[PDB]
């Protein structure tokens, strides 16, 4: 009966998802939009099956793309260690096969199983990833299964089995040339194919121009960070209170 | 008692080692640092920490063999320690438990006199002189206290180790239990307490026995001197029951311990064994990380040790400082052509191209661990990329950093991998675990690296470093595992602009080949122009020529003392003993440096050709700026101290504004008006100030003082100089200056 | 192959709109003895909903046909 | 109804048209700085109520399983969270050390814990009875 009363608070006051919004990522500067985009992804929807002809998705995948030094990654390696049972891939240093599920032989029985992965260790969390872009196709393909269908299958080496992924993905690659020019479209842009474009029930070109009543006030903030005892930085709600506010919150289907 | 085996005797070191524990202070300490005194008087350091631990019961005693040195009647054992651990470790003990004894006896209550006695004690000797490394390692030192540096690649998962037998309660109905004392574990023939079964087959429970804690740690040694040719060696080490799991993969430990030698078989049926002994490391005490992160701990008690050691910082990790060497230091600190002198001392052998060796030393000392509870990881340190015409003395200035630093890392782009660049991780099949190799970024963990050709290098690695660069990281995901390797290390690449020089009728951005993101990234970046001078040209063939007048040649430039083995020592003490707080003044200037920065970086056309200042220009002027403040030991940043980081960051950029290629062959019409104009207002000026003499200083504070910021005042200086020609004032002595009648 | 289903996505104002209430529909329906039984026979409800066969009579019939 | 913490009317719309009040709101807020005083304290005093009921199962946290002597702080905070407290109601680890330093303030008996350069090490388990204390909410 005491938690009660905690979140009785934290969920009876008006502008929780106000408190709540400006308050994901206490050091970086603003970026209202994404933050958004990121509490509600730890919120999955409902993922309920429907009458016993199919089952449909009910997750999530924000996927962040940004110019030069919007602060893109430190949302992820914030999320990865502020998300329950989360994974920070850098992405091209991996492979595809490492992504969804390998397989291996064991001395055991001297047979072929399944080594989890990333995608399969990553169930019920978010798997944030970085620079899509670099990833090549190669392994860009072994995902779309963990979008959509939410679940993974694998014949290989005799072994024919199925997995499901229920797991919440990111991303954060950079445009074409790094940084993308204003001056030509968004089509010939973003160099990724239509099936991972539209999978990304987000989206988030972020933009990075210059301006006077913005960059002064993002200089003051990052040198107050740099000046650890202009540690005003306490948002409303802390980093702890909001991990079980979520989980209660996320058991609401309505 | 005379020991038949080390022939040092037990009676006389037990007595001297008692009224040692009790007579120690910190001030013999002091006397042969030579450091400034008070410790609150010098109470008695040894009862302090036997006092805390028997309070604590830590058992364990960490102890620093050159502070047993330091006092006198005790070298003996100090020597003795080095040459017969197995049995002082064991009269140490012994003196230990026994002073704890007397302690409570003479102390009330604590452990009832028994628990304590009970229990046993083990002692934690290190820094007992830094031996040579592994290639030193002489097999006549089979059995001597060694201390070791370098990271650890491996670790095998703990393995238990028998200490009690627990045997098979027989129909007989009595189980039976027994130590081993050594390799052998007997087995009565006979049954339990009764002789039921004289004949017996007594059998054992290996599950309700006893055990030990036996961590095989396999170890790779840093490459401060290995010469060439051969990777650096590897000395396997075992660990027991107390530092066991207090060193992780990856991590960069210190160690002290006790060589071994054991043999081998090879057929293993047969008792015969093989000669040519295997060796290892038997550790004894391990300094933790020799690190600053303090995230979380990973160990036992251990870390209590560790708590126990970090206060003693100063004398410990500077491993060398006296106020005749402080003093040298303060000294040269005090010295004004510092951030000159000390850029040439680095790179003495190289010519005028100084900004180079600027940004070079800025880079030694980089930036301060401002550690953050909510976000962290902000790359301590900087990275500089520079670029320029062939044949410009950039390589050979990686070198001689490389030779600078303690921990360099030479390596070439091309004949690289990404393996290479950031170590790769195999889940070994042996125990099923996760061993970490040959990370080249691993092993510049801390101090910089350095990498050639860097255009050269491969799309398909200057990859990593897109990661490695901005978060220190490096984020491995194969079929076996996936994990994250932090490696802390300010990268150094050379370069070479596409083709073979410029062309100063192509755009900057484009001519340097690297994208935008990897680009900005780069916390400062050198263009290093090569000119057709001929006034520079003979002074550098002159340059040359003179080192090569000598057949071994020192100082080849101008004859001006600089410290070239006292500058390392004043580096790693500087890194280590000031922390620059960012004052508010500080903060304001840097703001509107940024700003500036940025706004002239912008254009409609800057978008495709230009580099443009981002977030990371702030990032790099705030870590750069609290560099130079950590040269010249201020121990808070200034206003004008964030000036000269500009300055360098501007070195690449200075001239062009919506166009790139800057071009600039370098008296103009605008700086004719500007001479004009100044001399309007100081004419106007001294003839309105009726007491026609005030100094320039006064002068300048009158005029250039009086709204934004402040001019040149050498241009005052050829304003004067003009109006002395022309004859409008007169200097008339330094003090001041008057006008004319 | 023998037969090769062709769909194309085209943007149409009023085919998307009753679509769109098609699948609304479908994310609405989607979500002791005799709660199983006013379990089975709403599941069923649901199953007339989508008013042709039901599916456990379409399997046991494509089976009954295979064989 | 059961503490079904639902909220579906108040998200209705701008319903709040009826009060068609003068200035008297001011009168609202001139008492609402009073209020902030006791309504701050009391948001504190929900710590000095929701860490309560957490410690309550504490003394049996590290009792029933940890008899270690030496433990310190660091270690045994990291234990904490990571425990149970990743299931329904998770914890933050300066709140674990708030939660330690509160037992050993409600139980000095035994509890004994004092800082040597980082960190509080803490006492030697010796197994009281607790709830006789804990009543002490
Ligand atoms: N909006 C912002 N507010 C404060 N600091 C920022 C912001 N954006 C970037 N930074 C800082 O600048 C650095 C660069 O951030 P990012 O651009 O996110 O780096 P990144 O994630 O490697 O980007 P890429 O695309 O992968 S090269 C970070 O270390 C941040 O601390
Ligand atoms: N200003 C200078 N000071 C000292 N040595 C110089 C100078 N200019 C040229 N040299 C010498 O000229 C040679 C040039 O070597 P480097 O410039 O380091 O090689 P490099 O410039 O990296 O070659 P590339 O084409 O750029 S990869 C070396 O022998 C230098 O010592």
């Amino acid at each position: 009966s005491d938690e009660i009363n905690e979140l009785k608070e934290m969920v009876k006051d008006e502008h929780i998802y106000d408190k709540l919004v400006r308050s994901i990522a206490p050091a970086v500067f603003g970026h209202e939009a994404v933050k958004k985009g990121i509490l509600l992804q730890m919120l999955g929807g409902v993922h309920k099956s429907t009458v016993e002809g199919i089952k449909l998705r009910g997750d999530i995948n924000i996927c962040v793309v940004g110019d030069p030094s919007t602060s893109k990654s430190q949302f992820l390696k914030y999320v990865v260690g502020f998300a329950p049972r989360s994974v920070y891939t850098s992405g091209k240093a991996s492979s595809a096969a490492g992504l969804t599920a390998a397989v291996v032989r064991d001395e055991e029985g001297g047979d072929y199983t399944i080594e989890a992965g990333a995608l399969m260790l990553a169930d019920n969390g978010i798997c944030c990833i970085d620079e899509f872009d670099k990833m090549d196709i190669s392994d860009q393909v072994a995902i779309h299964e963990a979008m959509e269908q939410q679940t993974i299958s694998i014949a290989k080496a005799g072994i024919h089995a199925t997995l499901n992924a229920r797991t919440s993905i990111l991303a954060a690659a950079n445009p074409v040339g790094g940084r993308y020019n204003r001056k030509l479209s968004l089509r010939g842009n973003l160099n990724m194919t239509a099936p991972i474009m539209s999978r990304f029930d987000l989206f988030f070109v972020i933009l990075d121009d210059c301006n006077e009543k913005i960059d002064t006030e993002l200089a003051s903030h990052i040198v107050d960070l740099h000046m650890k005892r202009d540690e005003a930085i306490e948002p409303p709600f802390s980093a702890e209170q909001l991990r079980r506010y979520i989980k209660y919150a996320r058991t609401f289907k309505p | 008692r005379i020991i038949w085996g080390t022939n040092v005797s037990i009676q006389e070191c037990t007595t001297n080692f008692r009224n040692f524990l009790m007579s120690f202070k910190y001030k013999f300490r002091k006397i042969l640092d030579e450091r400034e005194e008070n410790t609150t008087d010098e109470e008695l350091y040894y009862i302090k920490q036997l006092n805390e631990m028997r309070e604590l019961g830590t058992s364990n005693l960490n102890l620093d063999a050159r502070n047993l040195l330091a006092y006198k009647q005790t070298e003996d054992l100090y020597h003795q320690l080095l040459n017969y651990p197995q049995e002082v470790i064991s009269i140490m003990d012994q003196t230990i438990k026994d002073c704890m004894v007397s302690l409570i006896v003479d102390n009330n209550l604590d452990y009832d006199l028994d628990e304590i006695e009970t229990k046993f004690y083990k002692v934690r000797p290190y820094n007992v002189g830094s031996c040579k490394g592994m290639r030193e390692l002489n097999p006549n030192d089979i059995d001597k206290l060694i201390n070791l540096k370098g990271l650890v690649l491996r670790s095998t998962p703990v393995i238990p180790d028998m200490k009690v037998a627990f045997f098979k309660c027989n129909v007989c109905d009595h189980t039976m239990a027994v130590e081993i004392d050594r390799g052998v574990i007997q087995e009565p023939a006979r049954c339990e307490r009764i002789d039921c079964n004289e004949p017996n087959s007594m059998s054992l429970i290996h599950n309700r026995c006893s055990f030990a804690d036996k961590q095989v740690i396999k170890l790779q040694e840093t490459p401060d001197f290995v010469p060439d040719g051969q990777t650096p060696h590897s000395i396997s080490l075992c660990v027991y029951d107390e530092l066991v799991d207090s060193c992780r993969a990856g991590d960069r430990i210190e160690v002290t311990g006790t060589f071994r030698s054991i043999p081998i078989r090879a057929n293993s049926r047969q008792r015969v064994l093989k000669s040519l002994y295997k060796t290892y490391v038997d550790v004894v005490h391990v300094k933790k990380v020799s690190d600053k992160r303090l995230d979380v701990d990973t160990s036992t008690i251990e870390q209590e040790l560790m708590q126990n050691k970090v206060d003693h910082n100063e004398v410990e990790e500077v491993r060398q400082i006296t106020d005749q060497d402080l003093a040298k230091i303060r000294e040269v600190a005090a010295r004004e052509d510092l951030y000159s002198l000390l850029a040439r001392s680095i790179a003495p052998s190289i010519y005028e191209l100084e900004d180079v060796k600027k940004g070079i030393l800025l880079q030694l000392f980089g930036g301060t661990n401002k550690t953050f509870t909510k976000g962290g990881r902000y790359r301590g340190d900087i990275n500089i990329l520079l670029c320029g015409d062939p044949s410009t003395s950039k390589s050979q200035i990686l070198q001689y950093v490389h030779k600078i630093t303690p921990r360099g890392v030479y390596t070439s782009g091309k004949g690289s991998s990404a393996v290479g660049l950031t170590a790769y991780i195999t889940r070994d099949v042996d125990t099923k675990q996760l061993v970490l190799e040959s990370g080249a970024l691993v092993l510049s963990d801390g101090g910089v690296c350095c990498i050639d050709e860097f255009d050269k290098m491969s799309d398909s690695t200057r990859s990593v470093l897109h990661e490695v660069m901005e978060q220190q990281t490096i984020s491995i995901a194969k079929a076996g595992i996936i994990t994250t390797l932090n490696a802390r290390s300010s990268i150094l690449a050379s370069a070479n602009p596409i083709g073979s020089r410029y062309n100063p009728n192509l755009p900057v951005t484009e001519n340097i080949d690297l994208p935008p993101p990897l680009l900005s990234r780069f916390d400062l970046v050198y263009l290093v122009l090569d000119k057709v001078d001929e006034k520079n040209d003979r002074e550098l063939a002159k340059h040359l020529t003179n080192l090569y007048l000598e057949d071994k040649p020192e100082h080849i430039s101008q004859d001006d003392v600089l410290p070239v083995e006292f500058l390392t020592m004043y580096i790693s003490y500087a890194k280590e003993h000031i922390h620059p707080i960012i004052t508010e003044a500080a903060k304001t200037e840097l703001v509107r440096a940024y700003v500036g920065m940025r706004k002239m970086g912008d254009d409609s056309r800057s978008d495709e050709k230009r580099i443009t200042a981002t977030t990371r220009q702030l990032e790099s002027m705030i870590r750069l700026a609290e560099a130079h403040a950590k040269m010249k030991l201020k121990n808070v940043v200034e206003l004008e101290d964030v000036q000269e980081a500009v300055r360098l960051i501007r070195s690449a950029i200075k001239d062009y504004a919506t166009d790139p290629k800057t071009g600039k062959i370098d008296k103009s019409v605008i700086q004719r008006k500007l001479q004009e104009d100044l001399s309007r207002e100081i004419m106007n000026v001294l003839k309105d100030q009726a007491s026609d003499s005030m100094s320039f200083n006064e002068l300048i504070k009158q005029i250039n003082e009086h709204s934004q910021d402040r001019v040149e005042s050498s241009d005052i200086q050829e304003a004067l100089s003009r109006l002395q020609q022309e004859d409008k004032v007169i200097v008339l002595g330094e003090g001041v200056r008057r006008s004319v009648r | 192959f023998d037969i090769l289903c062709v769909v194309r996505d085209l943007v149409d104002e009023e085919a998307d709109e009753r679509l769109a209430t098609f699948v609304v529909d479908s994310h609405v329906r989607s979500h002791q003895l005799n709660a199983r039984q006013r379990r089975l026979q709403r599941q069923r409800k649901k199953e007339e909903e989508i008013s042709p066969i039901p599916q456990e009579l379409l399997m046991k019939y494509i089976h009954y046909a295979r064989t | 109804n059961s503490r079904y913490l639902a909220n579906s009317k108040e998200n209705f719309m701008y319903k709040e048209k009826m009060p068609d009040s003068q200035a008297n709101l001011m009168d609202r807020l001139r008492e609402r700085e009073r209020r902030s005083a006791a309504l701050l304290s009391q948001r504190q005093k929900r710590y000095q109520q929701f860490l309560a009921m957490k410690m309550t199962q504490v003394f049996d946290i590290l009792f029933s399983l940890t008899r270690g002597q030496p433990y310190t702080e660091t270690y045994l905070s990291s234990l904490i969270v990571d425990s149970l407290q990743d299931s329904n109601n998770p914890i933050g680890t300066k709140e674990a050390s708030e939660i330690l330093a509160g037992l050993q303030g409600i139980l000095p008996m035994d509890i004994s814990v004092h800082q040597v350069d980082g960190g509080l090490k803490v006492y030697r388990w010796n197994s009281l009875d607790k709830n006789r204390f804990s009543k002490l909410l």
